[PDB]
DNA sequence: CGGATGTATATATCTGACACGTGCCTGGAGACTAGGGAGTAATCCCCTTGGCGGTTAAAACGCGGGGGACAGCGCGTACGTGCGTTTAAGCGGTGCTAGAGCTGTCTACGACCAATTGAGCGGCCTCGGCA
DNA sequence: TGCCGAGGCCGCTCAATTGGTCGTAGACAGCTCTAGCACCGCTTAAACGCACGTACGCGCTGTCCCCCGCGTTTTAACCGCCAAGGGGATTACTCCCTAGTCTCCAGGCACGTGTCAGATATATACATCCGA
């Protein structure tokens, strides 16, 4: 459905001026968006697995919240 | 049977020992809990809560305002290097990030 | 019916700052928080008796766990904390 | 008008000093149930699990920038490069 | 107020 | 008595490969590995459990704990000898 | 009383059936244990060893040898992409690494 | 027992790092490198003897050992 | 009759990344292992195989630092390392 | 000879 | 091309660790009963999805220019290679006792159950901290 | 200049507290014997110190091309409002699956033993490097 493209260049520039960068390449934003979508997946796989084992139809907070765990990203604020 | 006191102001705590105990013994932790347990344990989660609302709140105070958000948590919990140590795989929602910029980019 | 620390961190601000509020998103923050560093210890205390082969989690064993747990001059003021609180606890039987 | 250089540092402490998200949250959440299309199909989708993976996602991106940077820097640059975005990933881990 | 040793 | 799974892990190298041995430092590696994956895997089907608010581990959490811990290719593999072996089991009372 | 049969046998195994069960039930894991996951959970364990073993065995083969060491199991593990996933945290005693120079120190 | 960090001698660590696949180094890294290692080995011996402590021993064991590095993340095989 | 730089060097590496046995010495390991943990108990004993435990894990830890900053020092066009790429490697692996 | 058809 | 220098090859040989066999004892299998955990069945209402219109914040695009990345060159110093000399690691016996491991008794402590009731949660209402 | 969410006020149910009983986990004491510490003498292997030279960090210069800052036009994100139903969540009820006991009995563990895989040297054929 190429819904990658949605991440556009401003986008990704705002996330590394917040990271403190301060002269950008042109061929970062291919990279930035391949890395993303790695990291994406291997959350939504793990959020849909416990999502299916309680034999439910929608994804939960919960369940992100414990995929993230799950890989020692521990996030505060989602109960 | 007398006056019921609770095992919380036994022990001069805020933390529900009562509480804590049940957590204990439902948690599939061991066979049985002693009596000393529940108490240790609201003691020491009672201490780090202290310190950690100490720190926001005198980030809300440098802040000039008077409720505390999640950006004076974040501030406390970043400026404070055993802190820092201690929640190192923690993202904090709507927290932000330290101001810090390299010396080798300034004009 | 939902049970959370709201009531008692809310004690513990008032003790700390008595003029100063906390929002709703911070709360949860910090309900967050203890409910995390109460797993870490008591799954160290679980690890620690199964090691000694014993069937009991007593204040030891919270000790123990907490001086692996906590760095530095952190651990040295939480277990001053916890050993007055039970000597205090047991006067009163 | 300005040299190359003063806007970008007068943006880096602009964006240093909030909090807010900086991905537009429709495109975010298109892409979301695009990647989970392929692991179950007719899932239905929470707002805050899709906030929760939104805030997860920035910070784990905005991480990876400020490790680049140190690598950028090692090698005498200013400009990151995906050299440099390979050199952090490679020593991460991942 | 309460404060703390360590600070 | 110290219990392990020397012969256990004798048995499956004579039926993969007959003529080959194994040495002790071996033994002790691959005993540390059947271990560390017995550990591994009972406490991801704990947690899957706790968090449903149900009572008892069966075999519906072993297979949703091997599909969390096990590589993609490797996963698969393993569950399918998992399903194998309850059905051969069952079909036998 | 017809003769005891073992459970291993029953599910077409090597691994122990009833130490498992034993195990899971002494382990403090839940309150009850079904009857099952003991079968499910050796099937998986000998899975994986036996998928060890061979790739050992081919590598002491390849090493003129009779007998499966240490370097042969990390050698094993380490040329394996799947298995070096699984133990990518995992130190092996007397293993050493795998041979590997950078292109751009050759001559 | 005192300034036993000198043992750590300039060819074992050459070696250390002809294993790791190094092919230069510059005379500096040899002190860098007794610190970092210096660090690590505090690190893990302070667990290992708060574990030997907890059990009310006088030895230091191998399952000591072991289990003061499998809390930080790095597990080892072949000791128990 | 002599080689040139880097052919040794070379021949070390091919030679090192074959075997398995431990490249520090016993005795000066044990004192130093010894002289630590003086600092957090006094009177201690040690079993033979702790000591064997600590100097594996202390040997491959340093050796993956090293492979680490070696990467390190390539990425800045050299071939010689320096303490500054052991720096940037333990402070992107956040030690 | 037992083998792996994963391999 | 040619020589000195490491590489792999095939001889023998010997030793100690691996693989196998035995006696026994403790943990696993068989059979039975009892209770509650979980599996269906059914109903309520919360919240997720889908659509429409307007407004305006953000994205997309083109242009000009300067500053940063990259290649090339020269130089001096610091690291690699090799040799002679000094040190202390490794090995093999011997002695000694500190402490880890095991066994037996017997109390103090924790699980369990019944009866009360006050702590804590849900629902409302207001005003002042904050954008 | 507000407007909405943080804090404070009741009703009420349920989970924490008090009191008493029972059984076993663990604390203490005594005994055994293994292994961790300490020492001594001998070889020789490795650490150490020195000298020479070369190759590689490192600074300096020059060229160009590619990112940045800015003005303009197009796009769709966002926000408010509305409607419909899939499914999350709860309650009732029954049965079947797991725990707990008591007999039996054989699978696995400690122990002893006897050969063969694989470490050691030696002589040898052969790549390999470097300066001619």
């Amino acid at each position: 459905r190429d819904n990658i493209q949605g991440i556009t260049k401003p986008a990704i520039r705002r996330l590394a001026r917040r990271g403190g960068v301060k002269r950008i390449s042109g061929l970062i934003y291919e990279e930035t968006r391949g890395v993303l979508k790695v990291f994406l997946e291997n959350v939504i796989r793990d959020a849909v697995t416990y999502t299916e084992h309680a034999k439910r139809k929608t994804v939960t907070a919960m369940d992100v919240v414990y995929a993230l765990k799950r890989q020692g990203r521990t996030l505060y604020g989602f109960g | 049977r007398a006056k019921a006191k609770s095992r919380s102001s036994r022990a001069g705590l805020q933390f529900p020992v009562g509480r804590v105990h049940r957590l204990l013994r439902k948690g599939n932790y061991a066979e049985r809990v002693g009596a000393g347990a529940p108490v240790y344990m609201a003691a020491v989660l009672e201490y780090l809560t202290a310190e950690i609302l100490e720190l926001a709140g005198n980030a809300a105070r440098d802040n000039k305002k008077t409720r505390i958000i999640p950006r004076h948590l974040q501030l406390a919990i970043r400026n404070d290097e055993e802190l820092n140590k201690l929640l190192g795989k923690v993202t904090i929602a709507q927290g932000g990030v330290l101001p810090n910029i390299q010396a080798v980019l300034l004009p | 019916r939902k049970e959370s620390y709201s009531i008692y961190v809310y004690k513990v601000l008032k003790q700390v700052h008595p003029d100063t509020g906390i929002s709703s998103k911070a709360m949860g923050i910090m309900n967050s928080f203890v409910n995390d560093i109460f797993e870490r210890i008591a799954g160290e205390a679980s690890r620690l008796a199964h090691y000694n082969k014993r069937s009991t989690i007593t204040s030891r064993e919270i000790q123990t766990a907490v001086r692996l747990l906590l760095p530095g001059e952190l651990a040295k003021h939480a277990v001053s904390e916890g050993t007055k609180a039970v000597t205090k606890y047991t006067s009163s039987k | 008008r300005y040299r190359p250089g003063t806007v970008a540092l007068r943006e880096i402490r602009r964006y240093q000093k909030s909090t807010e998200l900086l991905i537009r949250k429709l495109p975010f959440q298109r892409l979301v149930r695009e990647i989970a299309q392929d692991f179950k199909t007719d899932l239905r989708f929470q707002s805050s699990a899709v906030m929760a993976l939104q805030e997860a996602c920035e910070a784990y991106l905005v991480g990876l920038f400020e490790d680049t940077n140190l690598c950028a820097i090692h090698a005498k640059r200013v400009t990151i490069m995906p050299k440099d975005i390979q050199l952090a990933r490679r020593i991460r881990g991942e | 107020p309460r404060r703390s040793s360590r600070l």
